[PDB]
């Protein structure tokens, strides 16, 4: 069986980093856990841009923080906030596709 | 009277637009009327209460100057029922304005009657205690303080004081709130055609092609009235009128499609027939009128407050299960912080998404995979209302509902301000009936419209 | 000499509130500083664009009034970072007369430092021309023509200027906008305490109880530096610290939870760890600060057009399935109508039950039973914004759809009027840093507080 | 043997009849399909105010208007056009429970 994101982790969210930036954050519930994702190489910008609708090498960084047990992800808004035709000022509603990762571990 | 007369619909309401194909070939019909509805209730209690139009100024503007070139180049009249949205003396002002600036740019002279449809108080509130008042369907009883607490109160005036406008050689009328039918009708009955057919006639016209199928509330239709009924055609290919879509139009917007009240009697459509005649085209038989004694509707609205609203979607499964109870919290928790004992703030949310449209009737009780979130506040004053939405708003985007994992925020908003002041709120105060009497007359007044102005 | 400094954070963003017994429990622990956070970019360009506030002034002086009498009662310094919201000349303006009132109404005496962070457009040109000017990531490049057309621009201050107002006496220290850290760690910084875990420390508190859990906006938060590291606690028995809801407000807002930059170095979090003591509280250690050339991070907005809005539900199956379609039918009818030929004519569609929150990078592809349809037009002037709005509106309440069944119009309005004018819209124009100058100081001025006024 | 409504409807519809009362309008392809519905008498007030959630006595008046194949639903409005609260002011989008609707011939 695979093992779901939600499953193991305690915080999945997004927000903007400043008008120019949106960041996805997800904290692990344990270190066991985060260190099997970072060791699977399953997190991987292919993956997050299929799951976003975008290119990857629209993904800028994903940022393995250690001392949090915390994943990183950092891509450009392509709707600077607050621009005409935006859809989330504060960039704080775009998790939802997250949701749906399983790691086949 | 012999042979046909033409009646041209150019919109569903004017300001609406239309296609300038369709009007043309409306024109090579030779049209004996140009008639349009300008106005109506279902916008709401705002437009009357505020002295606003629900159409757009330009839109209006673009539509007559089709309208009105054309009438005054053929010699056909045009007439114009609910004046500027609601056809009150600031709806019947702003439109007599738009008409003069076509008037100045277009180079026309013509005359133009105005029909004013206001009420003064005095005149309901004498009528209330004589007993000349009484409610339609459902509406409540009317009061003197509602009556003192109304703004603009208009009358639906019926096909008469069109008939004396024209009668005394208006080209162009236009007329406060009127009875959609009678803008209609008024003509081809003074001209000896039949009272039941033309007003049906004038109900099927009211809002063009709505009438039409598929349906626009912005293309042409004609009815074609003669001595035995009445014969209804589009101009535009897309477009039919059938069986079903006339007689749609028949029960449009009325309670008992077999009796239509209006000022001075009732359709009574017990003997209709519909039937589809030539391409596209509908023949409309054995509609018949009841006189009755004459009474006249009263519109009016109050004002009750003072809004201020924010918008913003939510794409969390956990917030979106739970949403009920999380908004129930960030009530309280303002209702905490604001010190809020005031029972005159009332807090309105809409969950698109969800039961947005249909309330406690809406029957699917699951939401999908994102709401959009409405928030209105209405309030005593505009400070409030702000200051409420404002902290509902923000407590609610960073609300710890249970089991969230989405931490930095709860809520996307579209715009930058998220909170829009949208100001003063109106509701309808008067919805009723009144007799007749000669304080009520509708009088009109013609000016004559020059390329420089009203010219005496 | 004191081995330990106590910051209280009362709420996320001043204004957002806070309960009064959060507060109460927080002042018996005998804060050294009070301190908040007024503003953000967060909230889009209107705020500083436009000059005004997004937090409400009834519930910023609902929680000043609380930390100013705490703070003159005990002898307690209250220090405010991006006063009003935005931090420019209005936003203080704003912010500085609601402490007046406070102080009349609280009969209170002291001393308030103002610290404005408005930069002339003549130091940013100048800077741009001297090659002083660097864009963050993924910002255009600055052109002269951009600086020009913005409205109020501000720069971040760092800790600097609030330890000279504080060391000039200042019992209250209004400062623009800020970088929010510093005014949390400016006050023990200057008492010797560490930079790292001072800096480090007013980040996590930045939104008080944002960094607790459950999280709220409107809760207070405690940090306590000592020696070796600092301790994070809440006032609320429903609330906790963990080390996930410390840590995730190190990362809060941030591009990489490693570096954190701001005015005068880079907070390095390599060594950091997060440690669970006591009862829901937690010890943060490990903080490090590394000094660089020292650069002010620039905001500013410009006016791009004027914006009208509607919002309006449908509830019906085969609308909602060919809603994409229809919308582009729809706009291509208004430009016909209203013959447009303006490129700055821009209509954007919201809607939500289906892509409203993500666009065009929803991974849901169908709508369920309902949408919430937000519609608005930005375009050069308020009129032309109107006028298409209400044609985009009239036109999707009776568009003739593939199948339609119900005729008689296809919007579920909440609102009348339906139509909202929302006023102009800004965009960001400035988001760049500009190396330190003379002429970018900070200055600072006291005035002493009555409850008279301030004299002269 | 179940027949839909939707079937038989070539029209159905809501709208306001002036501020307080909302009607639905069912106009039929065929005389011979509306006839059928009506003798049936299974278009009952009782089944409305089921699929509306409202008690019987709630449904005003259920109107056959033989000359155009067409039925007509009278309700009063429970929150008046505009009135604060109102969440369809034009009453144009309250048709959908009827969709719902199979007879039995
Ligand atoms: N004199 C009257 N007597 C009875 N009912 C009237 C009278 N005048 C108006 N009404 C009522 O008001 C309605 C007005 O409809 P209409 O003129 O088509 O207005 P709208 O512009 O709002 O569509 C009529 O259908 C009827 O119910
Ligand atoms: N001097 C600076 N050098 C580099 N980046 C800066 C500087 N000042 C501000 N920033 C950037 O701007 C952000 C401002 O964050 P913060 O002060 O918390 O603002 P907000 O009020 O918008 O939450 C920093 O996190 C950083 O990315
Ligand atoms: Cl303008
Ligand atoms: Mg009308
Ligand atoms: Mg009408
Ligand atoms: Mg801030
Ligand atoms: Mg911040």
């Amino acid at each position: 069986m695979k093992q779901s994101l939600c499953s193991l982790a305690q915080v999945i969210r997004s927000k903007n980093a400043g008008p120019y930036e949106l960041v996805l954050d997800i904290l692990f519930k344990t270190r066991e856990d985060y260190q099997r994702v970072k060791r699977s190489e399953q997190l991987t910008p292919q993956l997050i841009a299929g799951l976003y609708n975008v290119k990857p090498d629209f993904i800028h960084r994903i940022i393995w923080f250690d001392p949090a047990n915390a994943v990183k992800i950092v891509m450009p808004r392509d709707i600077i906030s607050g621009n005409v035709g935006d859809n989330d000022v504060y960039g704080a509603q775009q998790h939802a596709p997250l949701l749906s990762i399983e790691f086949d571990f | 009277m012999a042979r046909t007369f033409k009646i041209l619909s150019p919109t569903a309401i004017l300001g609406y637009g239309f296609p300038e194909e369709s009007f043309r070939k409306a024109m090579e019909a030779s049209p004996d009327l140009i008639a349009v509805d300008a106005g109506s209730s279902d916008p709401g209690p705002h437009y009357l209460g505020a002295g606003k139009p629900f159409t757009d100024r330009a839109g209006v503007k673009r539509d007559l100057r089709y309208m009105i070139v054309a009438g005054v180049k053929n010699n056909i009249p045009v007439v114009i029922g609910t004046a500027g949205g609601s056809g009150a003396a600031p709806h019947l002002e702003w439109c007599r304005q738009i008409i003069h600036e076509i008037a100045q740019e277009e180079k026309l002279s013509f005359s133009m009657a105005l029909i004013p449809s206001d009420v003064d108080k005095a005149i309901v509130h004498q009528a209330l205690d004589n007993g000349k008042i009484t409610a339609l369907d459902f509406v409540p009883e009317l009061t003197h303080e509602a009556i003192e607490e109304s703004t603009y109160i208009v009358a639906q005036m019926g096909i008469e004081p069109f008939q004396r406008a024209l009668a005394a050689g208006a080209q162009v009328v236009l007329g406060g709130r009127a009875y959609d039918p009678a803008c209609f009708a008024a003509l081809p009955i003074m001209q000896g055609f039949d009272e039941g057919l033309a007003l049906h006639c004038g109900k099927i016209l009211e809002c063009a092609a709505i009438a039409a199928t598929p349906g626009s509330g912005s293309d042409c239709a004609m009815g074609i009235i003669d001595d035995s009924g009445f014969t209804l055609k589009a101009f535009n290919p897309k477009r039919k009128f059938t069986e079903t879509s006339a007689a749609a139009h028949t029960l449009y917007e009325k309670s008992d499609p077999y009796f239509l009240p209006g000022p001075g009697g009732v359709l009574n459509l017990k003997g209709c027939t519909f039937k589809a005649v030539n391409e596209g085209e509908v023949y409309v038989s054995g509609s018949r009128h009841e006189a009755t004694p004459y009474a006249l509707k009263l519109e009016g609205a109050r004002r009750v407050g003072f809004r201020c609203l924010t918008i913003a979607g939510t794409r969390d499964p956990i917030m979106i299960a739970g949403i009920d109870n999380i908004l129930e919290e960030v009530q309280t928790s303002v209702a905490r912080n604001l010190s809020l004992n005031d029972d005159s703030i009332r807090m309105t949310f809409h969950l698109y998404g969800k039961n947005g449209v249909m309330g406690n009737h809406e029957p699917m009780k699951t939401a999908g995979h994102e709401l959009g979130i409405l928030l209105d506040v209405v309030a005593p004053t505009q400070d409030i209302a702000n200051s409420v939405c404002s902290l509902v708003r923000s407590t609610l985007l960073h609300y710890g509902y249970e089991n969230r994992i989405a931490t930095a925020g709860n809520l996307a908003f579209p715009f930058s301000p998220s909170d829009i002041q949208s100001g003063p709120v109106y509701e309808f105060s008067i919805y009723h009936l009144i007799e007749a009497s000669d304080a009520l007359r509708f009088d009109f007044h013609i000016e004559q419209v020059t390329p420089e102005g009203v010219q005496a």
